[PDB]
RNA sequence: GAAACUGCGAAUGGCUCAUUAAAUCAGUUAUCGUUUAUUUGAUAGUUCCUUUACUACAUGGUAUAACUGUGGUAAUUCUAGAGCUAAUACAUGCUAAUCUCGACCCUUUGGAAGAGAUGUAUUUAUUAGAAAUGUCUUCGGACUCUUUGAUGAUUCAUAAUAACUUUUCGAAUCGCAUGGCCUUGUGCUGGCGAUGGUUCAUUCAAAUUUCUGCCCUAUCAACUUUCGAUGGUAGGAUAGUGGCCUACCAUGGUUUCAACGGGUAACGGGGAAUAAGGGUUCGAUUCCGGAGAGGGAGCCUGAGAAACGGCUACCA
């Protein structure tokens, strides 16, 4: 190609979506923004097929158009949006909250969520850097850059973030024991308890990870997410826990 | 924290026989 | 041609500006405080 | 004129012994338009880096140019300033003169003599009429200013506050640079009247924590022989304030350092006159007083040592024969007990 | 025409390998700038993406640095002495990267003479040959810009065992 | 050193001729990391290198592999040979094949044809060498 | 709200399999080797610096379309002269701040005499980037010292000094609405949005790139190197690494473990058929990637094209 690509076939798109083969030819490509294309869910398919709200496109159009659907408490309107792992998304007019996190299946569940819950998120700091003028910054998996972060927080950490002001509340630090879910691979959707994080230079990292069940996994360290430590999940979990 | 508690249908099925 | 709207958009910029530097300069020294009581 | 061509221009047309520089026949008919022009390019405000790059390359080519020819570009920069009548005068400010027109007046003529003295350091220029009297008018005005205005002009006062600044910073330059090669006879009296003695009396508690242009002023007389004159104006009243910032409690070690050095330097340096010997009696007895303190306060090891080579200089002059200068000498060297080899050398 | 492509190429056994496609915008190739000692003429040059890319048919002037008195002084230039990729670029007068080029001496003279006030005196020493070339009137320089990307021509002047080394080459 | 025409230096590396603290000129150095010992030559020698692992603006950055050095006529590189088993399924059996990998050496390595070098990978240095020698033995 | 200017897209999609035998492609790596429109998140008070002889209550044609009018050609999405007029087009250009200490009073919600400091973008050079186990105290606390981060790994991030630039940026833009202060002035201040702009990160991407894996042919055994083949240094060019090209140097590189040459009704793969298992054949063709638009060659534009329902030459 000569350019970037402008469309995805259903054949093509993320299995984890759930797309009928013969309901078209195409799927929504998901529009430049914080998520990777393959790890994101575009609005349109959270409306329509998985809220049902929407029957169709230019209702889902409508919708967001009212500015009835807000995105880490901002409003949004592009139909194909690429919300992902542990966006916020609140409909005011209908009083609902969800945060977008994979069952065991490893799909995105449709998991309801109170306020109160719903005025934070979680980010996995992918880096630590200082910027221009001597400036701290991290930036987490969503592509959001807070500066001035507290000096503890290190890479593959996790930062509570207020979606009101995006500043870190708290912090979790990556070691043994701590509360882990799986975001890739064929594990992904498990939750689990850290064991060891084999550490090998110049190659990929490795993590074993002990679910309640006391089953052990191996899983690559790009694929971690810290969410709290054991007994105490900083967010809701759904249903069955990441058991299995 | 705990999920938000499930909320019953607000609607139901309604019924109507003519002629 | 000069209209009250170009003055209040010039009046809002400045103040925005001023505004900014005021909230860059509180973070700053909050983060300042912070590395005090760190160290 | 073009501003896409001046800077090659100026390396290329104004360079000394160019190919194409201007014939030594033709300097003195065309160099007066260049004056004007450069002059011109010299008053823009510096906003960006091209334009601070601009007046740096202005400065620049002062040294290609004779010494006559560079005095004259400094006194075109006076020529707008009206001194005159103050020297003409017994140094007295006219209040119409003294409005925020002539402090920018001011400011402007007194930046570029700093740019100047920075490029041409010791080959400075000093003459009389071109810069100095400017120069010492200026920082007149400057003090006329603040202390006469009120405080609801604080746009004004701060404008005076940095003229005084920059006054006293170009003053302390060319004291340095020129300093010994120029003669102040002349202007002995009326750089005192008009700077330092306004001033003298809050000398002590402005100057405890770093070194100023007007402190660095008096260490540069104090450590030249030829310039004691200004030390021995009004019962030495600027020495004593030298030594009442010392005196002072919260006097921190880096102000405290340089003036012992002076001091020091003024007991080396013997001169023939009544005065002298009144100057470093109340030099020494003043130093011998506080010196105690000042070595708890020290935290340099260097800082230590000169504390030692003024007490050791006091000692081959033959201060020691009084009985309170022994005395005083001997607490303060307990206290530095409480570098060796002077220490021993001194008992 | 220029073309960077490594497939025209023969192979590392020596097997001569067949067009694969045909030429591609991202992998072009752009007429050298010769540049010359003259009066100042550069051109623009769109580039890949918006950025931009500075052609320096002419220029007689650039800044140098004394990295020993860490200063540096806009100088004009007086001409290309030796070059080590080709003498041809010397006989032409060509400017480009790593060459040797005679400088005027009056700026870093003022200066000198401005900081040090010597035609203290321990500081005010330095290297001999450079002395001497201060007598001359010409320095020895070395480009350390690129003129034909940036457009300018700075670079510093040669010192100790680079002298040394140039000296025996001239 | 100087056996050229270009005077051969370590890029941005200035040595004061005014100061003038150590007989020695400065010199910069770097551990190329994976536990690979820097050798003192390469601390203490006098040759420059831009594309050394440990003086050069090289990084060593992928896979890293072994081989027996099989040339090294050429001028501050050499070529290995590598040999493995491949498997032929319809006879069920292996067979050996091999290949010839051109490797830069550093002057701090004294190879000959015969021992065993690990190398390192790196960016690509010429037109067939994109390895560079990072332990003899 | 026609027309036109401006902005964006037209580089996506669709079709086909010509050419291509370590090439493409499959799996698996690297960018500490480089560009990246757009999306998303951050990110820029520089007070001052003589001609203030002063536009910021807002600068020009250094200008034109659409439009009026007159015309050329057999003919085309051809256009000439003259006259007009706009910008988020083009080109210019501004408007009493903050922060360190702090004598002295005063002992706090403290006041501040005064010593000090001041954006970005490009280029080069240089520099940084590593027994206080005590005393008092109110029993708390105070007294002296600390002072960059990351990678397995860097000349990394970042910061500092000196100059440099036909050299940038630092809002002369727009919609809705009319709130608050007063010394009552068309005075001061002020809301919700859109569109722009430096740099960084992120995202959609692009380019090279590491290792292993291709049908037949030995009645193809030596091939590559004069006109770059292997490597070294320097330069040029590239977004950037690199013989990619130039100059000079050495004589190198592959091969009976099949190099090189030749044939291929040879795009490759996920797959399809058959088979009990091993195997054999097919795969242009619904999905991924590559190349092409009758055949070669070269380019404008734009973030992205060697584009062809864009342009220029040659052949049919
Ligand atoms: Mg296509
Ligand atoms: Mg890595
Ligand atoms: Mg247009
Ligand atoms: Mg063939
Ligand atoms: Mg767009
Ligand atoms: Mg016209
Ligand atoms: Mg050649
Ligand atoms: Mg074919
Ligand atoms: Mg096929
Ligand atoms: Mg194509
Ligand atoms: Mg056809
Ligand atoms: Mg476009
Ligand atoms: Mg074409
Ligand atoms: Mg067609
Ligand atoms: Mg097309």
């Amino acid at each position: 190609a000569r350019g970037p690509k402008k469309h995805l076939k259903r054949l093509a798109a993320p299995h984890h979506w759930l797309l009928d083969k013969l309901s078209g030819c195409y799927a929504p490509r998901p529009s430049a923004g914080p998520h990777k294309l393959r790890e994101s869910l575009p609005l349109i398919v959270f409306l329509r097929n998985r809220l049902k709200y929407a029957l169709n496109g230019r209702e889902v159009k409508a919708i967001l158009m009212q500015r009835h659907v807000k995105v880490d408490g901002k409003v949004r309107t592009d139909t194909t949006y690429p919300a992902g792992f542990m966006d916020v998304i609140t409909l005011d007019a209908t009083n609902e909250n969800f945060r977008l996190v994979y069952d065991v299946k490893g799909r995105f569940a449709v998991h309801r969520i109170t306020d109160e819950e719903a005025s934070y998120k979680l980010g996995k700091v992918k880096k630590v850097q200082l910027g221009k003028k001597g400036v701290p910054y991290v930036v987490t998996h969503d592509g959001r850059t807070i500066r001035y972060p507290d000096p503890n927080i290190k890479v593959n950490d996790t930062v509570k973030i207020d979606l009101a002001s995006g500043k870190i509340t708290d912090f979790i630090k990556f070691d043994a024991g701590k509360l882990v879910y799986v975001t890739g691979g064929r594990n992904l959707g498990r939750i689990g308890t850290i064991v060891h994080k084999e550490r090998h230079d110049g190659g990929f990292d490795l993590v074993h990870i002990k679910d309640s069940l006391d089953n052990t996994f191996v899983t690559r360290l790009n694929n971690v997410f810290v969410i709290g430590e054991q007994g105490k999940p900083y967010i809701s979990l759904p249903k069955g826990k990441g058991i299995k | 924290p705990r999920a938000a508690k499930k909320r019953r249908p607000a609607a139901k099925g309604k019924n109507l026989s003519f002629k | 041609l000069v209209t009250p709207q170009r003055l209040q958009r010039k009046r809002h910029q400045r103040a925005l500006k001023v505004r900014n530097a005021q909230a860059q300069r509180e973070a700053a020294a909050e983060y300042a405080q912070l590395l005090a009581k760190r160290l | 004129l073009d501003d896409t061509l001046f800077k090659d221009e100026i390396t290329t047309f104004l360079t000394e012994n160019g190919s194409q520089s201007i014939k030594a026949e033709d300097e003195k008919v065309v160099m007066p338009y260049v004056l004007r022009i450069f002059f011109g390019r010299a008053q823009v405000p510096p906003t960006s880096g091209q334009k601070r790059s601009r007046k740096i390359a202005v400065i620049s080519v002062l040294p290609n140019f004779k010494k006559p020819y560079i005095n004259d570009f400094l006194s075109l920069a006076s020529e707008r300033l009206d001194y005159n009548y103050f020297f003409g005068n017994s140094h007295q400010i006219n209040s119409s003169k003294a409005t925020l027109k002539t402090i920018r007046r001011m400011t402007g003529f007194v930046n570029i003599v700093n740019s100047t003295l920075s490029v041409l350091r010791t080959n400075f220029p000093l003459h009389t009429n071109s810069v100095l009297q400017p120069l010492i008018y200026s920082i007149a005005m400057a003090y006329y200013v603040l202390d006469t205005e009120s405080t609801e002009e604080v746009h004004l006062r701060k404008m005076a506050s940095n003229l005084r600044q920059q006054g006293l910073k170009c003053l302390s330059s060319v004291f340095e640079f020129v300093g010994n090669t120029f003669d102040w006879s002349t202007s002995m009296e009326d750089i005192y009247a008009v700077v330092v003695k306004p001033r003298i009396s809050h000398f002590s508690d402005e100057n405890l924590q770093q070194p100023s242009s007007l402190l660095r002023l008096f260490l540069y007389w104090a450590h030249n022989p030829s310039l004691y004159q200004f030390l021995y104006y009004d019962e030495f009243a600027t020495a004593t304030a030298l030594m009442d910032t010392i005196s002072n409690q919260h006097v921190k070690e880096a102000v405290i350092g340089p003036i012992i050095e002076a001091a020091d330097s003024i007991i080396r340096n013997p001169v023939n006159d009544d005065h002298y010997v009144d100057l470093v009696t109340l030099i020494c007895t003043s130093c011998l007083k506080i010196l105690p303190s000042l070595y708890v306060k020290l935290s340099d090891s260097n800082s230590i040592s000169t504390f030692l080579n003024l007490l050791v200089s006091i000692t081959e002059m033959g201060f020691i024969q009084d009985d309170h200068v022994r005395s005083r000498l001997i607490s303060s060297l307990i206290s530095i007990l409480k570098d060796t080899q002077k220490i021993l050398k001194i008992l | 025409g220029i073309s960077r492509d490594s497939r025209h190429k023969r192979s590392a056994t020596g097997a001569k390998r067949a067009q694969f496609r045909k030429k591609r915008k991202f992998e072009l190739g752009r007429q050298p700038a010769n540049t010359k000692i003259g009066a100042k003429r550069i051109h623009s040059v769109r580039t890949r993406g918006g950025n931009k890319k500075y052609r320096a048919l002419r220029i007689e002037t650039g800044n140098f640095s004394w990295a020993s008195e860490g200063i540096s002084k806009k100088t004009r230039i007086a001409g290309v002495v030796y070059h080590p990729s080709n003498n041809e670029l010397v006989r032409t007068n060509t400017l480009t990267k790593a060459a040797i080029v005679q400088i005027d001496a009056t700026p870093f003279r003022q200066w000198f003479e401005a900081h040090y006030g010597q035609t203290r005196a321990a500081s005010a020493k330095i290297e001999s040959s450079v002395e001497s070339q201060f007598s001359a009137g010409r320095l020895y320089a070395c480009i350390s810009s690129r003129p034909g990307q940036s457009g300018r021509c700075d670079g510093y002047i040669l010192e100790g065992e680079e002298l040394a080394f140039y000296l025996r080459r001239l | 050193v100087q056996s050229e025409r270009a005077f051969q230096k370590q890029p941005h590396i200035f040595n004061n001729p005014k100061v003038k603290t150590s007989k020695r000129t400065k010199r910069w150095y770097k551990n190329a990391g994976l536990g690979f010992k820097t050798p003192k030559t390469a601390i203490e020698g006098s040759y420059i290198d831009k594309k050394c692992p440990f003086t050069g603006l090289v990084s060593i950055r992928g896979k890293i592999l072994t081989g027996t050095v099989v040339s090294t006529k050429m001028h501050r590189t050499i070529v290995i040979r590598r040999a493995y088993l491949h498997y032929i399924p319809k006879y069920n059996r292996y067979e050996k094949r091999h290949k010839n990998v051109p490797v830069h050496v550093s002057p701090a390595f004294r190879v000959q044809v015969g021992d065993i070098v690990t190398v390192g990978q790196c960016r690509p240095i010429s037109k067939t060498v994109r390895f560079n020698v990072v332990k003899v033995s």
